[PDB]
């Protein structure tokens, strides 16, 4: 950093040193200065990052506000699945084991109407000492 | 390093000795100057790496800050999963109406999407229907009898 | 080390010895000195390493300061996973076994909606003396 | 300094959750979510248990493992 | 001198941990982490148990092995 937060000094030092240098070799360096200049990478690039991410700070500040409004979707894909619970819970609590039961087997249909699209379903009992062996 | 750092001293001493070495045999050296210099790396490698890392420290300090604050990103992320938990929580403490219903809309959409799957499912006492008259069937049916449930 | 922390002596000794040597063979060595010079490797290279790693010392001194700021990430990938605990713990402690329970089976969905992408899941009961055998 | 990070995080996970399994179950279960979301990148052969995919449907095991809702059958 | 090193390390591991399995479990578990991180360089055929990958999901074994959170079912 000091090389170019004070580059005027560095270039002037090199220039007058080289002018007095060429003078001994019979050479009048009427002017001299630093054509090229660089450094390594990360003393170079990290004081850079210092103010880079003082703005990355605002980037994240504001991605926060994006997530605030993203996660409403996670709330709301389930909001209604829950009110349906509100309703049917006190429904068939007082009512009893009517559709507690019978949708099991409107299921059986809608279940395997689709299990047809599957191709390897199988089946066994209980009440015995039932004991499974299965195919490939 | 002391060669790199004090290469001026090195070249000056070299010329100082070499001019008098040559002048013995009637040789006036106007100039004697070092044209090149080499090492393996290690001294200068570590010497460079020290300032590399000294400021790598800074390179990640402001990242510490960035992250201190990218964590209230997550703070707000999962108050979402917590107040949803509020209003699922105070909501359902009576009986398994929809928790079963949702086991069962699971049975619906789950194995609707098992289509995109290739599940090998294997099953149990009374799922597909057919303990039909085994007393296991009828006692697992007489839940309807209020007392056999 | 002594050969060249005092090389002037070594070269001068070889030179005057060789000059008096060639004198007997009718040879006037008007000058002599050590063209080439080296040693082994590690008496050579380890007194070198002595000050190499007095600077490797600073290298590590400063990689320490890099790790200081790396491991904030390990802190902070978990910071919020923990506040969520803050919240929901005293939530459903006073509240009860509501979403203690029901996210199990919003799980069942999000679980196997994805287990579809897997292709070899299987299943058995308990309450019996259930006893497993499995496929290839 | 690496693992004061995993220790003060443990502080504020630790004094935090000593009541009941609200989020510890919820996180078992967001596990069930993201775990087997990423089992996609996997090739897991999973094999399972009493009441996971849903279907003890009327076996008394089903209904007693459902009547946790009955405060006393949990 | 080789194995006073493994003995005073044992001192300060020994007087250190005689309360409860906080980090001994945590280290079983950072084992589960780095062990099977390096099982990558391995070709392990692993075979597993009751509740490791997650899925006794509703079997009472699941929930009683979960209600360790219930202070008394642990």
């Amino acid at each position: 950093g000091e090389l170019i937060t004070q580059r005027e000094l560095v270039s002037r030092q090199v220039s007058d040193d080289l002018t007095e240098r060429a003078a001994t070799f019979g050479l009048i360096l009427d002017d001299v200065s630093l054509t090229h200049l660089t450094f390594g990478k990360e003393f170079t690039e990290a004081v850079e990052a210092k103010q880079v991410a003082q703005q990355e700070a605002e980037r994240a500040r504001f991605v926060v506000e994006k997530a605030e409004q993203q996660k409403k979707a996670a709330i709301i894909s389930a909001e209604g699945d829950s009110k349906a619970a509100e309703l049917i819970a006190n429904s068939l609590a007082t009512a009893g084991d009517g559709l507690i039961e019978l949708r099991k087997l409107e299921a059986a249909e809608d279940i395997a109407y689709q299990l047809s699209r599957s191709r390897n379903i199988t089946y066994l009992p209980a009440g015995q000492s039932v004991l499974l062996q299965l195919p490939q | 390093s002391q060669l790199i750092t004090q290469r001026a001293q090195v070249s000056l001493l070299i010329r100082r000795e070499l001019t008098e070495r040559a002048k013995d045999f009637s040789l006036i050296l106007d100039d004697v100057a070092i044209t090149e210099l080499s090492f393996s790396r290690e001294y200068t490698a570590a010497v460079e790496a020290k300032q590399v890392a000294q400021q790598e420290a800074q390179r990640a300090q402001f990242l510490v800050e960035k992250a201190k604050q990218e964590q209230r990103q997550k703070i707000v992320q999962a108050e979402g999963e917590a107040e949803a938990a509020k209003m699922l929580g105070e909501a359902l403490s009576k009986n398994p109406g929809y928790i079963k219903l949702r086991k069962i809309r699971a049975a619906q959409n789950i194995s609707k999407t098992i289509a995109t799957s290739q599940n090998r499912i294997y099953l149990t006492a009374d799922n597909l229907v057919l303990n039909l008259q085994d007393e296991s069937f009828t006692r697992g049916s007489d839940s309807l009898i209020k007392g056999k449930k």
